[PDB]
RNA sequence: UUUUAUUCAUAUAAUUAAUAGGAUAAUAUUUGUAGUUUUUGAUACCAUGAUAAGGAUUAUAAAUUGAAAGUGUUAAUAUCAUAAUCAAAAUUUAUUAUUUAUAUUAAAUAUGUAUGUGUAGAUAAAAUAAGA
């Protein structure tokens, strides 16, 4: 697209955190559903990490409830299995994006950022007009028409 | 070293000062320029609710 | 001791090298403003992107060719040229997508990414050869 | 303190100490001074 | 409408945005279509104030003319708390930092 | 001497962390009450120099809140009918109601009616409801 | 000055340093009172006359009144006088209309 | 785009009326406004951010020249800048001094008429008194650093020095 | 003269003595400096009077004129030594060095303000302060302000 | 420590590069070249003999032409401009240092 | 020419290549001559001076 | 002893001392020895000066008048290159002493200055003051200063000189160079006898009879000397027919107050 | 009601409501509180509000 | 048998004592005011103040939009009141929080060298209109 720099990768678990700046701004998740939904596919794991993040935005502010009330034996365990299993359905959610993103990019012709993977046409990660000659992760040296993904015409 | 200071009133005054002071300044000058315990101690104390006053320990 | 005749004498050698190396340099530029560089437009977007013999490119090659070739593809003349043009429109900076600078002002040949870094060193140009 | 003298004028100190006149008074006019009428020159 | 443009285009068409504006007419049970309101700007005047805390500015000064207008409409919008004004402040300028 | 205006004794007072009184510090909040000093207008109050409290610039002798607002004054306003944001925007409706452009002639910016409403009269989409 | 600038040797140049900074003179005069029968029997200055006025003013006139501001000279005295031949100027100039 | 402007005189005119040009050209003459050849007609680049009341920092007047190769080497600078005199500058130079008590009197003077002798510097009375104690104490060790020498090297004829110890 | 009579504890606070001689030669030669340098440089006709040869040599000799003027001072202000007044310390000025109002060092107005000196009014350390317009732009939106009093509300005819 | 931007306390910590052939002109020297040479290049007043010039001085042809000693302060007691050239004209000397 | 609006209009016939001794197999200037020598200059100042 | 100056001279004369020294002098009770700049010597008064400039002036030893033929810095001594080769290669542009000096009416547009010295040449005598009254000339203002008029901050009794200049009322040098230029003459006669404004006065004279008073009053302002009432006369004669009363009794007033009432005719 | 304009307007408003401040004609023949010959402005300043 | 970052750049050169007013004022050549030479702490020493680091705890429930940042000491440093032989213009001299790939020098002389898969050890910072 017009990113066509260098990139670095974190993992999403950092993305998850990032509670309602980035991973779970309306904007993007507005676009997300429109992606999903002009490909005519279900949003089912958009909506549900839709309604864990609201849920938790709303009573980010209230205080937690004391913990010696709640039982160590139980009612932590119980807590820790629902936060993991938020997280799971965060992961997949972030999983599908990621995946359908690279479908749209393979499907309209969008030339990715550099050492990104486009299954189908790339499968080995497309880099061009990068600070480094040689392919990173490769070590493969790059031409200056860097590379020719799809057809000429349109 | 340390200027004194003679924080003392009884160290800062002397009767050549006093002559002159008394004349000017003397008890019959100043008269002249001048105009159940439990509960006295409970007004007192709720009487710091004024408008111009605080509660105080 | 002696440390400033040393250093008066290294100053003197120092200009007497300089001297060449301007020489040099202004020689370097002169060639490769005068050199044909590569083509400095993007071949991965919408309007040079089609077939060569339809869209933008049969256009260039019978209305602007003397022109680019006059201009040597230097990417400023070449973006001026297709902006005075107008049969493209306002889309060269807004739609048309172009080659970085230091790519785009690779020699006519290259085809090897490393070319940039392979050019002469000992000339003070400021990336121009 | 100090070699330099301060100044008696602008130092918010000597300004406001005893001595002088405090910033939360009515700041009125201290005695009305008349020096060339009662002798000219 | 707010500062002469209508809604939508001052908070860009951002239903999270616009449903905080919209929420004291909800609160009070009440209809947002049968009240003319109009928002002056007199802080500090940015091309968009389309974020959660100028959101939150507009739906207290509606929550706060709703309360003027209608005075039953006092409890509902006191009690889910849209007159509650925070104190919080972003951090002042020093060259320490 | 000058220095001898600057000799006047002071006495002392006759009797029968640091800086803190313990015993009123320590009194509870909730019946002390969160204030540090009388609840009077805070125009009678001025920052002290040099010290870090608020004194009086009278000596003392506190007014009420009623000794500034109108008798029998609702809240303590000017007047009980508007807030100050009502008694801006009432007369800038009052005043607009009765604006005439020939009047504004002369003065500067009070010749100037209510924006709000003089813009949209202006617009011609609002002519049509 | 009253407070620190008088009765010595900067005073005067304190003094003079204001008047220099107060130099500015202000001549204000109405479109209205200039819309008058001269002395030949004519109005002094008609339509046409005060909208070529006008434009010779651009930013000199507002709000129906004409506002010179001379900082010509260091002294009031002069700035009153510049003032007055510079309006007579420009009023000989719109008259032509 | 790239034209040529034209103007039409009031004579050609179908109906006679004063050209804005003219008008231009006369308020110029009345104003003593000097008319910049060279302004491109493409640069007409109003100053946004003091002149558009959606920005904070409105003003109503256009605080910035929006030229990036400003300086004030130029004459056009040099002609409608603000010379430094009778500023802030002028104020400093005069009020700044070393020693306050010297831009109201002279301290010679402010010496001779309040007191009888001028009074030398708190710094030099507080140097002279602990040359009287050192004096005192010991007397020796001391140098005989003057200005001029040739009173010390020539004394005047029937000085005599009486000795110490 | 070298060190026997100073009266003085600091002898670099003649410094500042000498640096007001400075200003007072700036405020004598800055207009003469000025028009010889617009003069000098204007490339396009002085006026109708006179125009090609005539302006070149008038440039010419205006320039050779302000290339004899011998002690005329030319130099940017911020180039001149800030030092100040009273312990002549030196400051850089648009850092917090120097104090421009009161045109002293941070350590003398430091001092100052620990002692009884100066009348300022203490506000947070991490703020904006009282003032409207520094809270609402900060110090470029006071500066715009300050020009708009002194200068951008006359008529100027 | 930090200053303000283009306001160094230091005047000497520039240090002129080597000359950039593309420019060569717009670079450490008058931003116009119709401009007249500063004064260092001429003589004020009746002087009794310059101990060397100083840096800002323009290089000229009568420097090469005349034949007279030129010389500058560096980091040595002093440095003479020995076997002129005419490569270095219109030049000023700060440029032919490198401190 | 600077390349900021004009550089593509530079050509060799600017570049003097006789006051130099260019290497005859890669292109580098090798040497440079002395130019002082001999320089042959109708005026050195204006002629319009003096 | 370590004395500063191995020598020093008297400034009063010799008529006049030897009579004065029987009368007792009070002197400064914490210093009765005053030794100050007018005690010093020729050659220690010229070195002195010379250093007192070592900033803008000659003092600095490249900057010029150094008069020392070689320099050591460094462990290394250098030569000095004269004049006569520096002009080589320097194209001289020096006009001389006619240079430094601005014409009179430039004096409030300089802030009451003519000569455009390094140093500031004060109009009163008792700033620049050496001994003598200083008198400043304009055509003989030379850097090597004879007359030591200038006002520098590196002299020996240059701390007072500062602030007496710093400390002065305005328009202090105008007032100063007009009072000691123009005024009455001991035989009670109008200062209106100069030669080298005289043709000036014919010319206003000329133009004001030929009708011309805006051109007489353009050049009346460029005059430095008192004018005779003979230009008072033809301007108000002149402003007579154009029933200018306020342009008369300006120009009336401009001779009647401030010009020894000149124009009382 | 509710206040809709135009950008332009607005602009426009707001520039002339700045410029036009000191454009006031003070002494007018206006009867009431305006309206008179001669005003004065006597601006007094202090380091202290309530001084 | 919880989160964030860190490659940081100028640094020495030489001389410092006084007061003196101008037009519209009933008169001052005071226009143009003339008595060398017996003293000496900092061109390099004042030790004393501030600062750095930096913590404390009562607000039940209803109402209200409210009723809510505070410092010793230990340390280092320094330009101040305190103990005479010498740093501030001639700057190389190494002094923490920097712009990474569509377009890159026009007004005071304003930076040509570190691309390498962003890969160590240590160090600092915050629960503050944000969203552990």
């Amino acid at each position: 697209n017009t990113f066509l720099t260098s990139s670095v990768a974190t993992p999403p678990i950092s993305v998850i955190r990032t509670g309602p700046k980035w991973w779970a701004h309306p904007e993007r998740m507005v676009r997300q559903k429109l992606m999903y939904f002009t490909l005519g596919v279900d949003q089912l794991p958009l909506r549900r990490t839709a309604v864990i993040q609201r849920d938790l935005q709303r009573f980010h502010m209230c205080k937690p409830p004391p913990r010696v009330g709640d039982s160590t034996g139980y009612k932590r365990s119980r807590a820790a299995q629902l936060n993991t299993w938020y997280r799971r359905i965060q992961y997949q959610e972030y999983h599908m994006q990621h995946l359908f993103t690279r479908h749209v990019w393979g499907l309209l012709r969008v030339y990715p950022g550099n050492t990104t993977k486009i299954q189908g046409k790339a499968d080995d990660g497309y880099v061009g007009y990068d600070s480094v000659p040689f392919h990173r992760y490769n070590r493969a040296p790059l031409p200056f028409p860097a590379r020719e993904l799809y057809e000429r015409r349109k | 070293n340390f200027p004194a200071h003679f924080i003392k009133s009884a160290f800062t005054t002397d009767p050549l000062k006093e002559k002159q002071k008394a004349r000017f300044s003397s008890g019959g000058e100043a008269m002249r320029e001048v105009q159940d315990t439990e509960f006295q101690a409970l007004v007192e104390f709720i009487e710091g609710a004024s408008y111009d006053q605080l509660i105080s320990g | 001791q002696g440390f400033h005749e040393k250093a008066q004498k290294w100053r003197e050698e120092y200009l007497l090298d300089r001297h060449r190396a301007l020489a040099d340099s202004l020689r370097a530029y002169v060639e490769f403003s005068t050199s044909k560089r590569v083509e400095p437009w993007d071949a991965r977007f919408k309007p040079f992107d089609r077939i060569e013999k339809d869209g933008v490119y049969v256009l260039m090659r019978y209305m602007m060719e003397e022109k680019l070739q006059l201009c040597n593809y230097h990417h400023r003349p070449v973006k001026r040229l297709f902006c005075n043009i107008g049969l493209m429109g306002p889309q060269i900076t807004t739609k048309a997508r172009w080659k970085p600078y230091r790519f785009a002002t690779n020699p006519a040949g290259t085809s090897k990414a490393e070319r940039m870094y392979q050019r002469d060193k000992t000339v003070y140009t400021h990336g121009h050869n | 303190v100090g070699y330099t003298p301060v100044n008696p004028d602008t130092s918010p100190m000597v300004a406001y100490s005893q001595y002088h006149w405090h910033y939360n008074l009515p700041q009125g006019m201290e005695r009305p001074h008349s020096v060339n009428r009662t002798f000219a020159a | 409408t707010v500062m002469g443009k209508p809604l939508s285009l001052v908070l860009d068409n951002k239903a999270w945005l616009m449903e905080m504006v919209l929420m004291p007419f909800d609160e009070a049970n009440l209809d947002y279509r049968d009240f003319d309101a109009h928002i002056v700007s007199e802080g500090h005047a940015m091309p968009s104030i389309a974020n959660e805390i100028a959101a939150f500015a507009l739906r207290m000064a509606v929550a706060n003319a709703l309360v003027k207008l209608i005075p039953l409409t006092r409890i509902p919008l006191k009690k889910s708390g849209l007159l509650s004004v925070d104190r919080r402040r972003e951090r002042g300028q020093f060259p320490g930092y | 001497y000058y220095w001898s205006r600057y000799r006047m004794p002071t006495q002392m007072p006759k009797f029968d962390n640091e800086f803190i009184d313990p015993i009123d510090d320590k009194f509870p909040m909730s019946i002390r009450g969160p204030l540090v000093r009388p609840d009077v207008p805070e125009d009678q109050y001025v920052d002290s120099w040099y010290i870090c409290t608020s004194m009086t610039h009278h000596m003392g002798d506190y007014r009420p809140w009623s000794a500034s607002a109108p008798p029998n004054a609702f809240r303590f306003r000017p007047f009980n009918e508007f807030d100050a944001k009502g008694r801006e925007y009432v007369q800038y409706m009052r005043e607009f109601a009765r604006f005439d452009p020939r009047k504004s002639r002369g003065n500067g910016q009070k010749g100037f009616p209510f924006r709000d409403a003089y813009l949209t009269k202006m617009n011609e989409a609002n002519q049509k409801t | 000055d009253n407070l620190q600038y008088k009765r010595y040797d900067w005073q005067g140049w304190y003094q003079r340093m204001l008047d220099v900074h107060n130099r500015n003179v202000s001549l204000r005069c109405r479109i209205c009172d200039l819309q008058r029968l001269d002395g030949n029997g004519v109005q002094f200055v008609d339509m046409q006359t005060e909208r070529r006025l006008r434009i010779l003013a651009q930013h000199r006139v507002g709000m129906g009144v004409l506002k010179l501001d001379a900082d010509k000279y260091e002294d009031q005295a002069d700035n009153v006088t510049f003032g007055t031949t510079k309006l007579s100027e420009l009023l000989a100039d719109a008259r032509k209309a | 785009g790239v034209h040529r402007v034209g103007y039409t005189h009031p004579s050609t005119l179908p109906v006679p009326c004063a050209q804005r040009w003219d008008l231009r050209l006369a308020r110029a003459r009345i104003f003593q406004e000097y008319i910049e050849e060279k302004a491109p007609g493409a640069w007409q680049l109003e100053d946004e951010r003091s002149m558009s009341p959606e920005f904070k920092t409105f003003t109503g007047y256009p605080m910035r020249d929006m030229r990036p190769g400003y300086g004030q080497n130029l004459p056009d600078y040099i002609m409608k800048k603000r010379l430094p005199n009778n500023t802030h500058y002028e104020l400093f130079a005069r009020r700044d001094i070393p020693n306050e008590d010297n831009a109201m009197y002279g301290k010679y003077l402010y010496d001779m008429t309040v007191h009888g002798t001028s009074l030398p510097s708190t710094y030099r009375m507080h140097k002279d008194i602990n040359k009287a104690q050192r004096n005192d104490r010991k007397l020796s060790g001391n140098r005989f650093k003057v200005l001029c020498s040739s009173g010390a090297k020539n004394p005047p004829s029937g000085w005599e020095p009486i000795p110490d110890a | 003269m070298r060190h026997i009579g100073q009266d003085v504890p600091k002898r670099h606070t003649h410094f500042v003595l000498e640096s007001r001689l400075m200003y007072e030669k700036s405020f004598r030669d800055c207009w003469l400096h000025s028009v010889c340098r617009a003069i000098s440089q204007l490339d396009e006709p002085l006026s109708k009077t006179v125009v090609g040869t005539h302006q070149k040599m008038l440039q010419r000799k205006v320039t050779c004129f302000q290339y004899n003027q011998y002690g005329l001072f030319k130099t940017p202000y911020y180039r001149l030594a800030n030092v100040d007044r009273y312990h002549a310390v030196q400051g850089v000025a648009g850092t917090r060095e120097w104090v421009p109002y009161v045109n002293v060092s941070y350590w003398t107005m430091n001092k100052m303000v620990r002692g009884g000196n100066l009348l300022v009014h203490r506000v947070h350390y991490t703020g904006w302060g009282t003032d409207s317009h520094l809270k609402k732009g900060g110090w470029e939106h006071r500066w715009n302000k300050v020009l708009q009093r002194n200068v951008l509300q006359y008529s100027r005819i | 420590r930090k200053y303000p931007f283009l306001r160094r306390p230091h005047i000497k910590n520039t240090h002129s590069m080597n000359p950039s052939a593309p420019y060569f002109w717009s670079f450490m020297t008058a931003k116009s070249q119709m401009a007249f040479l500063p004064e260092e290049n001429y003589i004020t007043g009746d002087w009794t003999g310059k101990f060397f010039v100083s840096k800002r001085q323009v290089y000229t042809l009568q420097h090469a032409t005349s034949g007279a000693k030129v010389r500058v302060k560096s980091f040595p007691s002093i440095f003479e401009f020995n076997s002129p050239s005419r490569w270095n004209i219109g030049k000023e000397m700060n440029t032919l240092t490198k401190p | 020419n600077r390349p900021e609006v004009a550089m593509h209009r530079n050509t060799v016939g600017l570049l003097p290549a006789h006051m130099w001794e260019t290497d005859k197999k890669t292109g580098k200037v090798k040497s440079v001559k002395d130019s002082v020598r001999d320089y042959q200059t109708k005026t050195p100042y204006p002629k319009w001076v003096q | 002893v370590s004395g500063v100056f191995s020598k020093g001279r008297g400034i009063g004369h010799e008529a006049t001392t030897s009579i004065l020294r029987y009368i007792p002098r009070a002197r400064v009770p914490w210093q009765p020895s005053r030794f100050g700049r007018e005690n010093l010597t020729a050659a220690d008064m010229a070195r002195l000066w010379s250093r007192g400039r070592y900033r803008d002036g000659p003092g600095n030893y490249n900057s010029g008048y150094c008069t020392e033929r070689t320099h050591v810095l460094e462990e290394n001594t250098v030569s000095i290159i004269p004049r006569r080769e520096l002009e080589k290669y320097m194209p001289d542009i020096t006009i001389g002493p006619k240079a430094l000096v601005t014409p009179v009416s430039l004096m409030n547009a300089r802030n009451g200055h003519r000569v455009t010295h390094d140093l500031l040449h004060s109009y009163d005598p008792h700033i620049g003051r050496l001994g003598k009254p200083a008198v400043v000339d304009h055509d003989n203002i030379t850097v090597e200063d004879p007359n030591r008029v200038g006002l520098n901050a590196a002299t020996l009794d240059c701390r007072g000189r500062i602030y007496r200049w710093l400390r002065r009322g305005p328009f202090f040098q105008v007032d100063n160079y007009f009072r000691r230029s123009v005024k009455l003459n001991r035989d009670g006669t109008l200062p209106t006898d100069f030669v080298h404004e005289a043709p000036l006065m014919r010319k206003i004279i000329r133009l004001a009879h030929r009708g011309h008073l805006k051109a007489a009053c353009e050049e009346y302002r460029r005059v430095t000397t008192v004018p005779p009432v003979e230009v008072y006369r033809a301007l108000t004669a002149c402003c007579v027919p154009g029933a200018k009363l306020a342009d008369a009794v300006s120009i009336f007033e401009d001779g009647d107050s401030k010009l020894f009432y000149v124009s009382r005719d | 009601f509710p206040f809709q304009w135009k950008t332009e307007d607005w602009y426009e408003y707001e520039v002339a409501k700045v410029r036009n401040r000191r454009f006031v004609f003070e002494n007018t023949e206006e009867d009431g509180i305006r309206g008179s010959e001669v005003t004065y402005k006597i601006v007094l300043e202090g380091f202290w509000d309530h001084h």
